[PDB]
RNA sequence: CUUGAGUCUCGUAGAGGGGGGUAGAAUUCCAGGUGUAGCGGUGAAAUGCGUAGAGAUCUGGAGGAAUACCGGUGGCGAAGGCGGCCCCCUGGACGAAGACUGACGCUCAGGUGCGAAAGCGUGGGGAGCAAACAGGAUUAGAUACCCUGGUAGUCCACGCCGUAAACGAUGUCGACUUGGAGGUUGUGCCCUUGAGGCGUGGCUUCCGGAGCUAACGCGUUAAGUCGACCGCCUGGGGAGUAC
RNA sequence: UCGCCCCUGAA
């Protein structure tokens, strides 16, 4: 889960400005933040099939957006990667 | 076939066959038989098949009701 | 954090302990960035069927906001208290402090149309203060 | 419908003829059934299924009913004016127009049905299971369904009037 | 009919009340009158009346058994019933009615009947 | 007048109430079978939404031993 | 650029998933009490169980498995599938105003993940039911259906195998095309003065028009009318077998 | 509810 508080932090950091309200940068960012601590939600459980499926979709989505980002502005794509931990 | 509610008045025959309908419905007759999940659920969909068809029957019936043939 | 609403069943002859027991709990809650909305009760109503024997059981309620950290320790107590019988807790949905069926029972007691006992009404008022005294 | 067997120009013809059966309570009966068409060499063609205890009255009754299932067709030349590749029933039907200097080229039902209907330079084809009985459904798929030059021409003429009206 | 008689050696266990247990089984009928102290006074059943087959569950078979049982509790002095009808088969008012007509009356209709929440698994039984 | 923005009823003789259902011995006992069973919805005439709301309350209160669930051994 | 797609905000409902607690009913065992010659089963029977005191019935204790009703073409999930109650962690769906991103999309051989039930390995657990098995019965025979017992197993943990009439026998996505009634869930409006009256979305049944089909029927949730991509079929038996 | 099988071919 991602709190509305944690949301607003990410919105302020990433994107062109603050209060972007969902821009390519912020979109990828939000996903990343979730995924990182939902690694630990499957380190406390074995199989948890529905929730696991959910995680996979977020990973996929994050990559999709990134793919458009390298085709929009290389500089932007490179920058975002450095600030994030997921980039595979 | 009965409920915990009591009848305290003089009787030889009392109402206890609608205390049957406040308990039994085949729920003491399912203790000697095993079924799949498929079996009883399909039967429930024949008692709502009854209810949708009930409306449809009335249109057909109305034509018969006009004429006398009984 | 969020609302919580600990309802539990005390022993019916250890009902005099209740105010003190509550006090120990409530104090810790407040100190942990919680708040006591109101303490409520439901007295020694006659049980429908035996839970841990008995012919009646004490009931009590709580409306509290507290972080999960304290709700942990509270649950631990009950599940290792043999005076405490069953236990339950509900949460969120604003607060059921006012305008719910649990509250409706309480309102009758104050007016003296009691759902259960004159004594039970007094305890709710005491808990809200947090200046409780044993019955 | 209306008569397709008309004095001084009638062109009686037959298609199928066979027996069919029902299994009765006792033994089994035979019903003498058959398909026919009467033309005129100018279109006006139909079909009928008689029921009889004899072959003559099977064809009698089928030519009665032929007149009661007449379809109109109108054309120029010795060939159909429009291709219809439509399919009715499980017998697949195809039908091209073709220039004069070629036969009917068909051994099926659509040899004879495409003769009586004022055409004889048409080229046709069929795919799927062999069954003359529903090759006869090229009444639907070519004679009944058609286009003609003055049909298509009044599409082009209808539109012009609307622009003027506004 | 053909049901045996019964009698008991005690007349000191009375409380003037006793549970009328009835088990109306599809293959038998048991009628047992236990005291209201929860200790047996009498008992009787259809097979001991002499019935066999699926005519041990019949209305007739249930009556005979209810009256065999009556002989086994009369000497204590009991005149109230706390009817506990159970089981799915017939004999479920056959027994009641017979008791009434035998110098007893009903006072309570109670339900003590096994109702499972499927903590055991049913057998298949008959399939011919 | 206009724009008063709610109804004055939510009660019926076969359709339940809305917006609050909660545990408490009194209220619940009217909407359950006398044998400690819960009512069927096809008799009462309640719609799904009413039934779901009531169900929740019932069961909680029941396992706090306010509503019976021992009647086969009571 | 915003109509496709996606995000943000605010709510909405649900047996969605995983984990941990908790209640009672029922069966069973064990213990005690009461009472006596039957019990049980069946179409009849018999095996089995009872004076060493059963069956039933009552009281106490213990354990395993499952949660009566609830409950419904009711709901949720991608599918398989998922039901007492509570907490924790967590996923998906939908609607409402707006706000933003700006084709970022669609599908997909390979590849990767998820798999009912049975099965297998390893360790726990064992009430009931039940392959196997043993008596009895029915039958000419009855290695069965039927009856009385009953072992593996079913159950829990972990891993593995990956199948199913894995079904809507209906690939997935997008786009369209008469309608009617019911069910279910949001939300706007209307002396809301009516639990509702009128809308408009999401999901779900039944009916049925056109059209389609060889027919049965499908029928706006298509088997209708189109496109995109993938998968498969190409006579049956041989054989989902051989190599 | 009382088990219960078996039957070369063209009119």
């Amino acid at each position: 889960s991602l709190s509305t508080e944690a949301t607003a932090k990410i919105v302020s950091e990433f994107g062109r400005d603050a209060n972007d309200t969902g821009s390519t940068e912020v979109q990828v960012a939000l996903l990343t933040a979730q995924i990182n601590h939902l690694q630990g939600h499957f380190a406390e459980h074995k199989k948890d099939h529905h929730s696991r499926r959910g995680l996979l979709r977020m990973v996929s989505q994050r990559r999709k957006l990134l793919d458009y980002l390298k085709r929009k502005d290389v500089a932007r794509y490179t920058r975002l990667i450095e600030r994030l931990g997921l980039r595979r | 076939p009965v409920i915990k509610v009591r009848e305290n008045e003089p009787f030889d025959v009392a109402l206890r066959r609608f205390k049957r309908s406040c308990e039994k419905a085949g729920v003491l007759a399912e203790v000697r038989r095993r079924e799949f999940y498929e079996k009883p659920t399909t039967e429930r969909k024949r008692a709502k098949a009854s209810a949708v068809k009930r409306h449809a029957k009335k249109l057909a019936r109305e034509n018969a009701r006009r004429t006398r043939l009984y | 954090m969020r609302h919580y609403e600990i309802v539990f069943m005390v022993h019916p002859d250890q009902s005099e302990q209740v105010p003190g027991m509550i006090e120990r709990y409530t104090a810790a809650i407040t100190g942990a960035e919680g708040k006591i909305h109101r303490l409520e009760d439901w007295g020694r109503r006659q049980l429908a069927y035996p839970i841990n024997k008995l012919h009646k059981a004490h009931y009590v309620l709580m409306n509290v906001e507290a972080p999960q950290e304290v709700i942990d320790e509270l649950e631990t107590t009950f599940r290792f208290n043999d005076a405490v019988i069953r236990s339950m807790v509900m949460r969120t949905k604003h607060a059921v402090t006012e305008a719910s069926p649990m509250v409706k029972a309480k309102d009758e007691r104050r007016e003296r149309r009691d759902d259960f006992a004159n004594e039970t009404a007094d305890d709710a008022e005491a808990g809200d203060s947090e200046e409780e005294e044993e019955e | 419908a209306h008569i397709e067997k008309q004095a001084g120009e009638l062109q009686e013809k037959l298609i199928a003829v066979n027996r069919v059966s029902k299994t009765v309570k006792g033994g089994r009966i035979f019903s003498f059934t058959a398909l026919t068409v009467v033309g005129d060499g100018n279109g006006r063609v139909g079909f009928g299924y008689g029921k009889a205890r004899e072959v003559p009255a099977a064809i009698q009754k089928a030519m009665e009913k032929a007149r009661r299932n007449m379809i109109n067709v109108a054309l120029n030349n010795g060939t159909l004016q429009h291709p219809v590749k439509g399919v009715h029933t499980g017998s697949r039907v195809f039908m091209q127009p073709a220039s004069e200097g070629t036969g009917i080229i068909a051994g099926g039902a659509m040899r004879a049905v495409l003769e009586v209907a004022g055409v004889h330079n048409v080229l046709a084809k069929a795919y799927g299971s062999t069954n003359p009985i529903n090759v006869v459904r090229a009444t639907i798929d070519g004679l009944e369904n058609m286009n003609s030059p003055e049909m298509v021409a009044a599409k082009r003429g209808k539109s012009v009037e609307e622009i003027l009206g506004k | 009919a053909k049901a045996p008689i019964r009698a008991r050696k005690r007349v000191r266990k009375q409380v003037s009340d006793g549970v009328a247990h009835i088990h109306a089984s599809f293959n038998n009928t048991i009628v047992t009158i236990t005291d209201r102290q929860g200790n047996a006074l009498g008992w009787a059943t259809a097979g001991g009346s002499g019935f066999r087959g699926s005519r041990k569950s019949t209305p007739f078979a249930a009556q005979v058994a209810a009256e065999r049982c009556a002989d086994a509790v009369k000497e204590y002095g009991i005149k109230n019933l706390e009817v506990m009808v159970k089981g799915p088969g017939p004999g479920r008012e056959s027994t009641i009615r017979a008791l009434n007509a035998a110098g007893f009356r009903i006072t309570n209709i109670t339900d003590v009947t096994p109702i499972p929440h499927n903590g055991c698994r049913p057998p298949k039984k008959r399939r011919v | 007048a206009r724009y008063f923005r709610r109804r004055k009823f939510c009660r019926f003789t076969a359709e339940g109430v809305q917006e609050i259902d909660y545990k408490d011995i009194a209220t619940l006992k009217n909407y359950i079978t006398e044998s400690g069973k819960i009512v069927p919805s096809r008799i009462t005439g309640t719609r799904a939404k009413y039934q779901r709301q009531l169900a929740r309350a019932i069961k909680r209160a029941r396992y706090l031993s306010l509503l019976p669930y021992t009647d086969r051994h009571q």
